[PDB]
């Protein structure tokens, strides 16, 4: 729970909003991901949105879909996945780490001893892609019992009931996806949410101090990031390269 | 929620966020739907008018000879479409029309659902897509064919394995988006609440039927009624109105496949546990670690690797009982019917009967009122008995 | 004889000597047959029960759209079998019952009727041997497995040219010793009498029906009702009970084939002459010197050389009238019926729609009642239709 | 007519039965025919049955249907048979001449006109093969107007009255085909019908003796004809050699 809310805490004393990369653990490999990692973080990665993968993503598209097909050819694991998750954390004591899983999976060896093992690997929080507001309870208190954050995805379709709902749920940040977008995060700091990240179309600089200009405490670049890896699938020099120089280039892009 | 998305622990809405106004506006929409006398006579019409209901209720006469089991065949397979697919799919099109709906989207593998969701939408000017998996599409050519000419626009998924799990995930994505112009027409009583309530009570009318034609024909509600578990909607439109009815037993069969012992099986219900996809908690086929797979069965109709929320439940307070029936019990059950009554019954529905053939061959002098639900006609099948034959 | 072989001067028993006796018992059995309720009853459950009747009358919707026609189809489609040949198979086989016989002859080209035979002799336990035509045979793969599957034997013709006119000799020269036993079941309203008189009265029960309907619907006997005539059972089965209804007109298809002015169609009651020929006097498709040649027809099922007598005489008196529609011109009302309706209707039974259609769209403000009867559903027809298309 | 009655008395008093081969004109082709009818002929034949070239013979056996074929491919044609009808009157006045025929053939250029020139080139008498005793009365007063004698075939299935029926329309003979044998012969006789020839599986003359003993005024010889000629396709010094011997021998087992 705890290190985001450090990490908003000295950005705001700096003038700056956060800029979180997201990627799939596993991705083209186990090697190969831990090493993209390690370059997105030097780069000046905030904090970290990792993929696990799972079978079929009711809430993703076709490029983090096949994505998900390459780590699975890779032969990564469940269980390589918290291996993988500790070192990162062992190399990484400071950066918030949060995980977009999938409601099986939690469910799989239930639901609290996953929450376990991801307090005990050092996760701060979990968004589960396809666990409504509603159907949150478990996996909520379950995530609050081993201090992690639940975070939610507030809609562009949010009516008000669900604004007060999710203020009321979440933690760590709120993740943002009718209702003018300025409108949206007035509502949310209203209903004291947690620090609304923007992760809609985040893949241009000019959109990143968009959305630390309209009051997104920052922003989550999904899609942007995978792509640049497919783009150079075995060009391994340009694939850290350009996602170094890339991600120095979003986070410039926000402290202002 | 203005019902109960859950039948004891199974069932809920696993949905990501943006899908769930859709469904609340579905829920809404149904159940003003059921309340109101137009649309239940509009629906009444089509089904009598253009599908073909009462569908037929057949003694048989000479598979139960010398044997005091006395078999009845429901002939959902004389409905238009020779599939009970047909009754939903009519009325949840009637229920988009009632929203101001435009289009529709649906999914398929086998063919049989993508057939009946175009014949609905030609019938009531809609647009359609069908998504369809490329290994089922290359397979199904017949089917494609058929839903091309009635005017659907087809999709070739060929991301995941390129089959029906991948389909009903691109097609609710599409849904996402299109959910206010367009309706998600889905398969079966199976997903996210409320598509198991609606998907079974448009296809009740089987159970109201066979309960007055049993009435009618024996004077007395039989003694077991049989039905195959795709996924559950054929199934629970028997069972619904004999329920409360407790003298009666329900039984529903689900793919033995190569083996229970041999994994290439359908049987989730049964013999793989629980977990959350496809928007429900229910039984499904996956690995150790949550990591769903495809099930196995001869039947095509018949290979989905969970099912229905309410079967799941119906099974724990012991009010049903779900049994498996292999590929070749069901071959043999197929070329039965055939030689020996004269109906080509659809493999699928060759699962149901081959399960009461067994109930009478193993106690033959026991007297038992059966009815099995003949569920699709078996042209289709005619090329795939006869690779193996 | 009991009854009179003649319709006007078409007709007649023109068999071998040898035949006669088992035509004159065939015909005392049936005149004996309709004077027995216990017949009819018998003969009507089975057609209820095991096939579906009555069959539905659809209001057509979407093809008639700004025109003043409107259009009702007769759904004989969605009957067991899906197309008409039942009706009269089921009430041949319960004579063949009551005259204490045990095989069934039959005799077939595309394979409709042979499957129509073989399930009524396996739904009442009777030997059945089926000839057909090695080039049909060879042609009609999917319809040969669906026979032998139900029990029937099928012995393949190749001699003449080995078409339905040789496998229709073959079978008569077995019943000429086989008569005590066995019965030949003829697939249409044609041949020796009373076999004309018999498959009316067996397939009677569309007109029957399609009366009662549209009284129910309209409220007023129908301005036309149009049907195929590929030997006359379901034109004959449709006109029947509207025969004295002197308002109504009956309209009977041929096929044009690729055309009138090509010679390669089977339209023999307009443009070919009377000659004697399967023991009737009737119009055929004959050389200048009396040598009968083939027809020809999209559909398999409605290509034969010559018409039922009744059919013959009908046009004569002026009572009825027989028009032609072209292969494109099927074609064309085939996808019409399936993108607009979402039916799909055998080829055969589109020619009878294509001529509706055409009298509508030529002059689209007349008001007037029309009932096409659909007599066939076109799954057979799905891979034909997508060798041209 | 005539002829036959003539033949019939010639044969009576000389204690003869008649031997009656059949065979398809324009069988293997045209000039094949009139060289088998004219072996045929002076190997022994008293009188012909031959048959015309029709589509479906719903009246005949395979090996007939394919010499019917045999016929077509030879491009022979009514016309054809007429004029082969001729010569082989003008070559033998004194022979009777008999068709086998179907009803669409004669109807086709009207039973009058068909009858006239059966007439015309000679032709004694003519069995429509499929119009029965009870739709003969067309074809029936044509032949006796240009005199030809009308040829009935009397079943194994004969009842009674059919008995009397053929017995009072044919003419020539009767063609024979429940009841003793020998009791339908009586029963011809008493009811006056013309001579009953024996056509039921007459070929070895073993049962032409026993037609003539049983009271048939001899026997017609049908397939056996047929199938010398087809075992002999094109083997023709052996074609006609075997021909003549087997009429000669046939018609040896009448003369007693
Ligand atoms: C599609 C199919 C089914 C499988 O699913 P249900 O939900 O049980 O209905 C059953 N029967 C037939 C004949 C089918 O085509
Ligand atoms: C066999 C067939 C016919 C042709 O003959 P009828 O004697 O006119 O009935 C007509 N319709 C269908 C659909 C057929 O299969
Ligand atoms: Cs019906
Ligand atoms: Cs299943
Ligand atoms: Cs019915
Ligand atoms: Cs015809």
């Amino acid at each position: 729970m705890e290190r985001y809310e450090n990490l908003f805490a000295q950005l705001n004393d700096r003038r700056e909003g956060a800029f979180v990369p997201f990627v799939t653990l596993g991705d083209p490999g186990i090697e190969q991901s831990l090493k993209i990692i390690d370059t997105l973080i030097d780069a000046g990665a905030d904090a970290l949105e990792l993929g696990v993968p799972f079978s079929d993503p009711l809430a993703d598209g076709p490029t983090i879909q096949n994505a998900n097909l390459r780590a699975f050819a890779a032969g990564v694991t469940p269980a390589q996945c918290f291996e993988m998750l500790a070192l990162i954390r062992e190399k990484h004591p400071t950066i918030p780490i949060g995980l977009l899983m999938y409601a099986n999976l939690v469910f799989n060896n239930g639901i609290d001893a996953f929450y376990a093992r991801c307090e005990q690997v050092g996760v701060d929080s979990v968004l589960v892609a396809d666990v409504p507001v509603e159907e949150s309870a478990p996996f909520r208190q379950a995530a609050l019992r081993h201090n992690i954050a639940p975070i939610f995805i507030c809609p562009p379709n949010a009516d008000d009931d669900l604004l007060r709902q999710v203020a009321s749920y979440g933690r760590g940040y709120t993740y943002l996806l009718a209702l003018p977008l300025h409108h949206l995060i007035e509502k949310l700091k209203e209903y004291h949410a947690a620090p609304a990240l923007q992760g809609f179309g985040i893949s241009s600089p000019e959109q990143v101090s968009a959305a630390v200009r309209a009051g997104a405490a920052g922003a989550i670049s999904g899609s942007a990031i995978v792509k640049i890896i497919e783009k150079n699938l075995a060009s391994p020099k340009q694939m850290l390269a350009e996602l170094r120089s890339f991600v120095s280039a979003m986070k410039a892009a926000s402290r202002a | 929620t203005l019902l109960n998305p859950y039948f004891g622990e199974f069932g809920g809405m696993y949905v990501p966020q943006i899908l769930m106004p859709a469904l609340n506006q579905l829920e809404e929409a149904f159940v003003r739907a059921q309340k109101d006398p137009e649309f239940q006579a509009q629906f009444a019409d089509l089904l009598k008018n253009y599908a073909g209901r009462p569908t037929a209720l057949t003694k048989c006469q000479n598979i139960t000879a010398g044997t005091r089991t006395t078999l009845y065949l429901k002939r959902e397979d004389l409905l238009h479409g020779g599939a009970h697919k047909t009754n939903q799919v009519l009325g949840q099109a009637l229920l988009a029309k009632r929203m101001g709906k435009s289009e529709i989207i649906a999914e398929t593998g086998a063919g049989q659902h993508g057939v009946a969701s175009a014949l609905a939408s030609a019938l009531l000017g809609l647009k359609c897509r069908i998504y369809m998996g490329a290994k089922d599409v290359e397979r199904q050519s017949p089917n494609v064919f058929r839903m091309r000419l009635m005017g659907a626009e087809v999709i070739p998924v060929h991301s995941g394995s390129a089959t029906l799990k991948d389909a009903c995930n691109e097609a609710l994505r599409d849904w996402s988006g299109s959910y206010e112009t367009a309706h998600y027409m889905l398969g079966t009583a199976a997903g996210p609440h409320p598509y198991p309530t609606i998907v079974r009570e448009f296809q009740r009318m089987i159970g109201e039927e066979t309960k007055a034609q049993i009435l009618d024909k024996e004077g007395r509600l039989p003694d077991a009624v049989i039905a195959c578990v795709g996924g559950g909607s054929n199934a629970i439109g028997m069972f619904a109105d004999f329920i409360n009815d407790t003298s009666v037993g329900l039984i529903g069969v689900e793919p033995g496949g190569h083996g229970i012992e041999t994994g290439e099986h359908g049987a989730p219900l049964k013999h793989g546990r629980v977990g959350i996809y496809f928007g429900m908690k229910a039984p499904m086929m996956q690995t150790a670690d949550g990591q769903i797979e495809e099930s196995y069965s001869i039947s095509a109709g018949l290979d989905f690797p969970s099912v229905g929320p309410q079967h799941a439940y119906l099974n724990s307070i012991g009010r049903a009982d779900y049994v498996s029936i292999t590929d070749d019990e069901a071959l043999e059950a197929f070329k039965t019917l055939c030689r020996h009554e004269g109906i080509i019954p659809a493999l699928e529905s060759s699962h149901a009967l081959a399960h009461a053939l067994k109930m009478m061959r193993e106690q033959p002098e026991k007297e038992q009122l059966l009815v099995v639900n003949l569920s699709g006609r078996g042209d289709k099948d005619i090329f795939t008995v006869h690779d193996i034959l």
